[PDB]
């Protein structure tokens, strides 16, 4: 009959504004702490003791310079939590030694698990399949491997993603310089599902744009559109014929068109994930053993490919003693890789 | 150039062996009815 | 649709703007406040401008020790009186 | 802390103005659902 | 002995298991207060 | 011997052919530099 | 009727497996062009001097590249942006060194790009559709102006187009971080929202459609059998996909009207593309990203690193290294 | 189908497909057990991070 | 008759309170000197 | 119910929202960030 | 070079001038619907 | 070696574009 | 030892391309209509 | 268009197979020294 | 490489004989 688990189950599954659901008791907290903590942290919580890094409103940054940046190198893969032995429950040292970095990297991963069952919940209760909460596999492939597996390959939390705008930007350039991530084929294939899912959302949106069918007077085409109508609202049949003889192919099976539309940036998200995954390690692909032995052997041998770890070396030198303040680098003027007069 | 005498096989092989199969199972779907 | 107030109907209402002339500013106030005070700082351990360094020292008071890290950063903090 | 009510005094007078506008409604609301 | 980061781990269970207890208290009190019409 | 009643015929059309050969083709072309090194 | 006529009627002919139209008739031999040069530079071109200062670029994979590596050179530094056709060479061998099968490839492709553009707008308007397709493929297009045409102009020469290959582009987008700071330029950010958004409302109206396919098949046939090329009723439920998605966030967050839904997805990377394009296009002319270099200064005046600050310290890196024989002067002015 | 030797002696684990008891059954108990290997699981991995640390066990090599 | 209090009325104000304090906060905040 | 009109509503809050963003641009010319 | 100068010029007048005439040859009115 | 594998994919897929759109399995209107 | 470095290659499509042709001519036959 | 009338289907039953399989093993077998040299 | 390429051959050569005999197509008197 009707018990308490019961009585609960009809609450959480009401139909109201924001849906709940058993999924929600998991999700709202963790996405709110997570997206709570970040701004709590880019408005007032320093990177001084961290990084050596002001990271707040409260200092002077702004909206492209704010961050919740990691622990500092020292902590290794501390769970940092507010009662552990770093903090021992004094809120205020936990902000200074980057407490608020796995706060939210850790609320973050248990809201994203949190929205997947969301996703999955809805579906079985309205009755369709659960394809959204498939092609979500991907953003979650890519924040456990990025915020997660990559660091606790590294020496710490400190060399994770900080949470911020210019701080990823600085995570892109460490991968070019350390990891010549640019090169790695998993890479390639994450820019190739992105981009291609971009390509294909512009497409797509732009080809049933243009081929509606008159389904009102207005010039104005959006209101002769009706939810429950059983027509298609443009000729599948017309858009066929336009590609065919544009590109060569087209798509003749509407189904197969958004199947793919999944596929694609799903796909090239995972890709990425499972390269970051190597770079955990430092298993890049950094090299070309071919082209390095013969250009130590040949001083007139030069590619592109000899010039870019030429970029990566500079980068390096130039910004590791500020960036890595942990390893006390201190790089005479005279050790530094420079061209002529630059 | 010294590369990895082991990558055109590597390379063959794994042109060959999933196109087979797909051109395998094209072919008998054409001979059905 | 599903049974709450629209959310035009409360915003557009007299009783809406009675209730929230008040709390909205009041709100806004206290997180003036908040940082006018200094208590942002003291809450959070953010330095203030004069309170990055001591006056002649140049090294950032970067946590090196993991389990004493709490110890290191109070120290860091006595240096600066 | 002279700061900590400095800064919720606004807070709570706002919660107490807003109780004192809302509390007929809310004690009619809370009268329906039982 | 209890070390203090034991203590430190059974403050930490404590205090979920305290969110958890009042977050369902809260939940199923609600859904005995406001039950669906069927 | 009876026959096996769970047994289903398997079947690859032309665009599917089309699309696998250009995955592996493309695949090819892109890890074999990896593969050379 | 008159040849003329009959030709006429050929070309712009809906019934050609391949529509032609007059913008084809540029653009087919164009491409031809820039294919076949491309093709035999990017297996045979001898190294090109790139830089203009005598140190010849390997490209070509007989010799010594691999797909990853390989590239079409850009022409020499020497020629900035002069016009260097085949005939202004004295001969193939010095038209090889100076890099010049990349103008004959990027000015082929470019010309032949903007026809395709306008070949998508004269057969839309021969099958009766609307004309819009090519504004969204003017997105892509502006990109390719921006880094083959738009950038060498306001720098003053092809020598810093973008190359013709996989490492020549990263060697492009690593210089233009530590020249113009693009990942601190706001129109750069607004690509990265258009191509991350494109592909997440990819991913999404994808799985939408596919949960909410009408059943029309059995368990051991795929579904994409259940739509039929050319049936007139929709295979999916719309109603039910945003019974879903508006539960997924809040109803009025969801979609109901398939044109307005179908228009965001054209619209969002469509416009995030433009303000890309126009990011490397304005960059062209050094309008460069948000400089944020000591911006924080504590009480007596010390410099207090913010995250810019990291960045600049890679993009110095990146600066004092790139093109490592080509300065003589203290300054990157160009 | 075919009988065999073996077949007839296995066949009583085999022949009670679908059969459940009443209601809700042993899952309280159940809940009990997966709570008691949550908080094992929190304890070894908090021992491993050295978040957890306990007389005479030295997370190290050096053990 | 509509209810005042609701999932989605508490929803609204976990965002939006905070919110506007955090507005204010940085609002002082450009009238910082070092 | 609806006696203030919702445009006046949308009008008078927009230009909020144009206040306090232009104050924080105007913090980064002065202050703390400034540079100065 | 000077025989390969006078053939391109050629070639690309020849296609320029397809492509002028071309669209001066009642283009408007190659449509399905309205020919004006 | 090398030269020769790189060109022969290529040549594949451009022979492969050949049959995906002459030699396509054609629309028809059901 | 110091054997010809395409044997390999030589031996695996030697063995591969006809037993593939005939593989391919061999399951369509099974796939006929009987 | 009209089909072309002189199609035919193509047979290989599976004794050829088997037959084919070893003529092609065993020949491998024997060249493969050779190959390799 | 030389020797796992033979005892590869060999190898396959042995299954083959498995399929020929349990697996041949059964000869049946019409
Ligand atoms: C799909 C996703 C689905 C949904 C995802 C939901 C996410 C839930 C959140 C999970 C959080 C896991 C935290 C793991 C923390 C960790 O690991 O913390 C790390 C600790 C180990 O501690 C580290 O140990 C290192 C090695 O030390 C050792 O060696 C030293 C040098 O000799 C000394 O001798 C020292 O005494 C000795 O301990 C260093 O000391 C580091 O500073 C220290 O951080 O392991 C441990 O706690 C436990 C290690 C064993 C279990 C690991 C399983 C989980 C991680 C899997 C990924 C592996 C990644 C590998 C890279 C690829
Ligand atoms: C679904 C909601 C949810 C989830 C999954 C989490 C999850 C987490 N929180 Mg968060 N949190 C939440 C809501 C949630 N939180 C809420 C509502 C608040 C406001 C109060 C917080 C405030 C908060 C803070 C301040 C911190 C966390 C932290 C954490 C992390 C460590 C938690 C831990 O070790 O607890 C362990 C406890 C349990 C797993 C409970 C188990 C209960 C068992 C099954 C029952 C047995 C109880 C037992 C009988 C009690 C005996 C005690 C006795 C022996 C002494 C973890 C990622 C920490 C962190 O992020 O570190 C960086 C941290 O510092 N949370
Ligand atoms: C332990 C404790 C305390 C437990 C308490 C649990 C409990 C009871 C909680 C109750 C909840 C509560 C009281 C408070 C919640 C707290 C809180 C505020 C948490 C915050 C969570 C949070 C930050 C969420 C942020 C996520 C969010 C809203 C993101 C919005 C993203 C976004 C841009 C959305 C939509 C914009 C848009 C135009 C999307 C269109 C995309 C698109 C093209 C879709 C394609 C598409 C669309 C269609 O539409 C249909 C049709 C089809 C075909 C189709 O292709
Ligand atoms: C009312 C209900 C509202 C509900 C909101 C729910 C929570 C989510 C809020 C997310 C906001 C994140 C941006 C905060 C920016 C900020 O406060 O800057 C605050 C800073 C403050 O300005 C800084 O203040 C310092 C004080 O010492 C210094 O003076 C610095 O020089 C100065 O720059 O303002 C700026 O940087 C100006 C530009 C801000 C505009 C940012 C737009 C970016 C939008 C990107 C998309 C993100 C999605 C958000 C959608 C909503
Ligand atoms: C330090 C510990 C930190 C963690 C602690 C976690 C504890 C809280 C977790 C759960 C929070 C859930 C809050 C929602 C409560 C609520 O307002 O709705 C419940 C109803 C809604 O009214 C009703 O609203 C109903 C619609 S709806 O359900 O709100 O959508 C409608 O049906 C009805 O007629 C109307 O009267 O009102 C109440 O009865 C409030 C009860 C007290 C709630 C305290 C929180
Ligand atoms: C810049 C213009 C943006 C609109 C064009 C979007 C790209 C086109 C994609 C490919 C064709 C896609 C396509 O075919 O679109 C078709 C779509 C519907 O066509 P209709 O024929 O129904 O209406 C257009 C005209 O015929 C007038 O009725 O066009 C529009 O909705 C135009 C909306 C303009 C609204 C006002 C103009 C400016 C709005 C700015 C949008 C946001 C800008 C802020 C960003 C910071
Ligand atoms: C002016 C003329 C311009 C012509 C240029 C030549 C265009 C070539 C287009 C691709 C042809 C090959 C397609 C095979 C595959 C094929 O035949 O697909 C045909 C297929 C038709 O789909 P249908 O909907 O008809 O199929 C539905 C069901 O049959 C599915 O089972 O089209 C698609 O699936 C579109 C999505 C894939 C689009 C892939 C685009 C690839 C672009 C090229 C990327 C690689 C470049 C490598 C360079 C080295
Ligand atoms: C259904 C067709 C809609 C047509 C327009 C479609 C445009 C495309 C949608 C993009 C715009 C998005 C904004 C909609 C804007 C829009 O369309 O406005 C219309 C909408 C309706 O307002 P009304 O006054 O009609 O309210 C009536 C309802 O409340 C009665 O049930 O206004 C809002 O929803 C305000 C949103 C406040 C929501 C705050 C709730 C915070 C809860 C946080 C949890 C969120 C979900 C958590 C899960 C992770
Ligand atoms: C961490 C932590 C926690 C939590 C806390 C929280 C939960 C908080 C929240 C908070 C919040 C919740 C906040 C908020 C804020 C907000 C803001 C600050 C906003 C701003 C905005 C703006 C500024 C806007 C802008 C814009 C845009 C975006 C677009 C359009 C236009 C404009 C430009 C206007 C606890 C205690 C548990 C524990 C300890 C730790
Ligand atoms: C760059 C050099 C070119 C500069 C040319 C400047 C234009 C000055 C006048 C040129 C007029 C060209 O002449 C143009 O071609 C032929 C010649 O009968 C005509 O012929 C065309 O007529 C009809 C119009 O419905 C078409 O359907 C038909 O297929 C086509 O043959 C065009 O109707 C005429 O307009
Ligand atoms: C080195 C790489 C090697 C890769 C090798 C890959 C091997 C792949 C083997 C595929 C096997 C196909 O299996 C084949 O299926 C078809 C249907 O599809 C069956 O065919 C059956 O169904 C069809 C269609 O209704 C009937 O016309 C036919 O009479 C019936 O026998 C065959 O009896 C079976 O032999
Ligand atoms: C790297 C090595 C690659 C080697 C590749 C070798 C390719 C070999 C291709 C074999 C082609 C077989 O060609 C195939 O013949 C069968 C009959 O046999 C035809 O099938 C036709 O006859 C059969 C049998 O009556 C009918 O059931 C079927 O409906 C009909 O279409 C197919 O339409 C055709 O596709
Ligand atoms: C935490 C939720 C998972 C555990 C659920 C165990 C339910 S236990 C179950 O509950 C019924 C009421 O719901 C009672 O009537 C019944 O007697 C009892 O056995
Ligand atoms: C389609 C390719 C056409 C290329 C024509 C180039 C031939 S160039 C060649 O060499 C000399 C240059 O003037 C002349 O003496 C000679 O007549 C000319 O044919
Ligand atoms: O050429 Mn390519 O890169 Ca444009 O900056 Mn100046 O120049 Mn060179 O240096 Mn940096
Ligand atoms: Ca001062
Ligand atoms: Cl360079
Ligand atoms: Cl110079
Ligand atoms: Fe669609
Ligand atoms: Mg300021």
């Amino acid at each position: 009959e009707r018990g308490w688990f019961d009585i609960l189950d009809d609450w959480l599954k009401r139909d109201r504004f924001v849906f709940v659901g058993w999924s929600g008791i998991l999700l709202f907290p963790c996405a709110y702490l997570a997206l709570g903590g970040w701004l709590t942290g880019t408005t007032f919580v320093t990177s001084w003791y961290t990084h050596g890094l002001a990271s707040s409103y409260l200092e002077g940054c702004n909206f492209l310079t704010v961050a919740v940046s990691t622990p500092a190198n020292s902590m290794g893969h501390s769970l940092l939590l507010l009662w552990g032995p770093e903090a021992q429950g004094d809120f205020t040292r936990w902000c200074q030694l980057g407490g608020l970095w796995t706060f939210i990297a850790l609320h973050g991963a248990f809201g994203l698990i949190g929205f997947m069952l969301r996703q999955f919940e809805i579906a079985r209760l309205v009755g369709v399949r659960p394809y959204n909460a498939i092609a979500f596999s991907a953003p979650i492939a890519v924040f456990v491997s990025v915020f997660l597996i990559y660091p606790l390959g590294q020496s710490s939390w400190f060399f994770a993603p900080s949470f911020g705008v210019a701080a990823i930007f600085r995570f892109l350039l460490f991968f070019q310089g350390f990891h010549n991530w640019t090169l790695n084929p998993f890479h390639m294939m994450g820019v190739a599902g992105v981009l291609g899912g971009a390509l294909l959302c512009a497409i797509h949106g732009a080809t049933v744009e243009n081929t509606l069918f008159q389904d009102g007077e207005g010039a104005s085409t959006f209101r002769a559109f009706n939810p429950t109508q059983a027509e298609e609202t443009y000729s599948m049949v017309t858009a066929n014929r336009f590609w065919s003889q544009i590109f060569g192919i087209a798509f003749s099976n509407k189904r197969w068109l958004h199947f793919f539309m999944l596929f694609v940036p799903v796909t090239g998200l995972w890709m990425s994930a499972i390269g970051v995954v190597g770079l955990a390690l430092n298993l890049r692909s950094y090299d070309f053993i071919s082209q390095e032995i013969r250009a130590a052997e040949d001083p007139e041998f030069e590619t592109f490919y000899t010039k870019n770890l030429l970029l990566n070396e500079g980068i390096r030198a130039w910004m590791a003693p500020q960036d890595q303040p942990h390893e006390n680098f201190v790089f005479p003027e005279e050790v530094l890789p420079r061209g002529n007069a630059l | 150039m010294e590369v990895n005498q082991l990558g055109l096989i590597a390379t063959a092989l794994f042109v060959l062996v999933p196109s087979v199969f797909l051109i395998i199972l094209y072919v008998q779907t054409e001979s059905q009815q | 649709t599903t049974g709450e107030r629209p959310f035009s109907d409360i915003i557009t209402s007299v009783r809406y703007w009675v209730i929230h002339s008040i709390t909205i500013p009041a709100l806004f106030i206290a997180g003036w406040l908040f940082v006018s005070t200094g208590l942002a700082y003291d809450v959070f351990g953010t330095p203030r401008p004069d309170s990055y360094y001591a006056q002649e020292q140049r090294s950032i008071p970067l946590v090196t020790d993991r389990f004493e890290a709490k110890q290191q950063v109070e120290t860091f903090l006595e240096q600066l009186k | 802390d002279w700061r900590v009510l400095v800064v919720l005094l606004p807070v709570l007078l706002a919660a107490g103005w807003a109780v004192r506008n809302i509390l007929p409604y809310a004690v009619k609301q809370v009268q329906k659902l039982l | 002995t209890i070390t203090p980061s034991l203590k430190g781990f059974f403050i930490g269970l404590l205090s979920g298991a305290v969110v958890l207890g009042l977050t369902f208290a809260v939940l199923i009190a609600i859904s005995q207060i406001d039950k669906v019409q069927r | 011997m009876e026959p096996n009643p769970n047994r289903q015929p398997v079947e690859l059309n032309r665009t599917s052919l089309y699309l696998g050969l250009l995955l592996i083709l493309v695949l090819a072309l892109l890890f074999s530099s990896y593969f050379f090194n | 009727a008159n040849l003329w006529e009959r030709f006429c009627n050929w070309v712009t002919s809906t019934d050609n497996r391949l529509y032609v139209g007059w913008f084809g008739v540029i653009m087919i031999p164009t491409l031809l062009a820039a294919t076949i040069c491309f093709v035999i530079a990017f297996i045979a071109a001898p190294p090109v001097d790139i830089d203009g200062i005598r140190e010849p670029v390997s490209g070509s994979l007989l010799y010594g590249n691999n797909i990853i590596t390989g590239a079409v050179v850009p022409s020499s530094n020497a020629i900035g942006l002069h016009f260097y056709p085949i005939w202004e060479a004295a001969s193939l061998d010095e038209w090889l060194y100076n890099g010049g099968p990349y103008q004959l490839i990027i000015f082929h492709f470019l010309l032949g790009a903007s026809c395709y553009m306008g070949r998508q707008w004269e057969l839309s308007y021969r099958l009766g559709m609307r004309p819009w397709i090519c504004v969204a493929y003017s997105a892509p297009l502006a990109s390719a102006f921006a880094v083959f045409l738009i950038y060498p102009i306001g720098q003053g020469s092809f020598s810093d187009g973008m190359p013709l290959g996989i490492s020549g582009t990263f060697n492009f987008m690593i210089v233009f971080q530590a020249e113009h700071n693009i990942l601190m330029h706001p129109f750069h950010q607004l690509g990265v929202a258009g191509v991350f958004g494109g592909a997440l409302f990819c991913a999404m109206h994808g799985s939408l459609v596919t949960s909410s396919l009408i059943r029309e098949t059995t368990e051991t046939e795929s579904a994409n059998y259940g739509y039929k090329f050319g049936q007139e009723e929709e295979t999916y439920n719309i109603v039910a996909a945003h019974g879903y998605f508006g539960r997924l966030i809040f109803q009025y967050a969801s979609f109901n009207n398939s044109r307005s839904l179908h228009f965001f997805l054209a619209a969002w990377p469509v416009v995030g593309v433009w303000f890309a394009a126009l990011g490397i296009s304005t960059m062209a002319f050094n309008l460069n990203g948000f400089n944020f270099n000591h911006s924080v200064i504590d009480a007596k005046g010390n410099v207090i690193n913010t995250w810019a600050d990291i960045i600049n310290r890679a993009n110095l890196g990146m600066e004092v290294m790139h093109e490592r024989n080509a300065h003589n002067f203290p300054l990157d002015l160009a | 189908a075919r009988r065999t030797w073996l077949g007839d002696i296995l066949r009583p684990l085999n022949s009670e497909y679908g059969k459940v008891a009443p209601g809700w059954g042993t899952t309280p108990l159940m809940a009990v057990f997966m709570g008691l290997f949550l908080v094992f699981l929190l304890i070894i991995l908090e021992i491993y991070n050295s978040t957890l640390i306990l007389d005479g066990v030295n997370v190290s090599w050096k053990a | 008759s509509y209810p005042i209090f609701t999932v989605r009325w508490v929803a609204v104000h976990t965002l939006a309170v905070p919110t506007i304090f955090f507005l204010g906060a940085i609002a002082a905040m450009q009238f910082i000197q070092r | 119910g609806g006696r203030i009109p919702l445009w006046i509503v949308a009008t008078v809050a927009g230009m909020g929202v144009i206040v306090i963003v232009g104050l924080f641009f105007y913090g980064a010319y002065a202050g703390l960030g400034s540079s100065l | 070079m000077e025989t390969l100068k006078i053939t391109v010029y050629i070639v690309v007048t020849f296609f320029v001038l397809l492509f002028v005439f071309g669209f001066l040859s009642g283009d408007p009115a190659r449509n399905p619907k309205r020919k004006d | 070696m090398e030269t020769i594998t790189y060109v022969f994919i290529f040549a594949c897929i451009i022979a492969l574009f050949f049959f995906a759109i002459f030699f396509r399995e054609p629309p028809r209107i059901t």
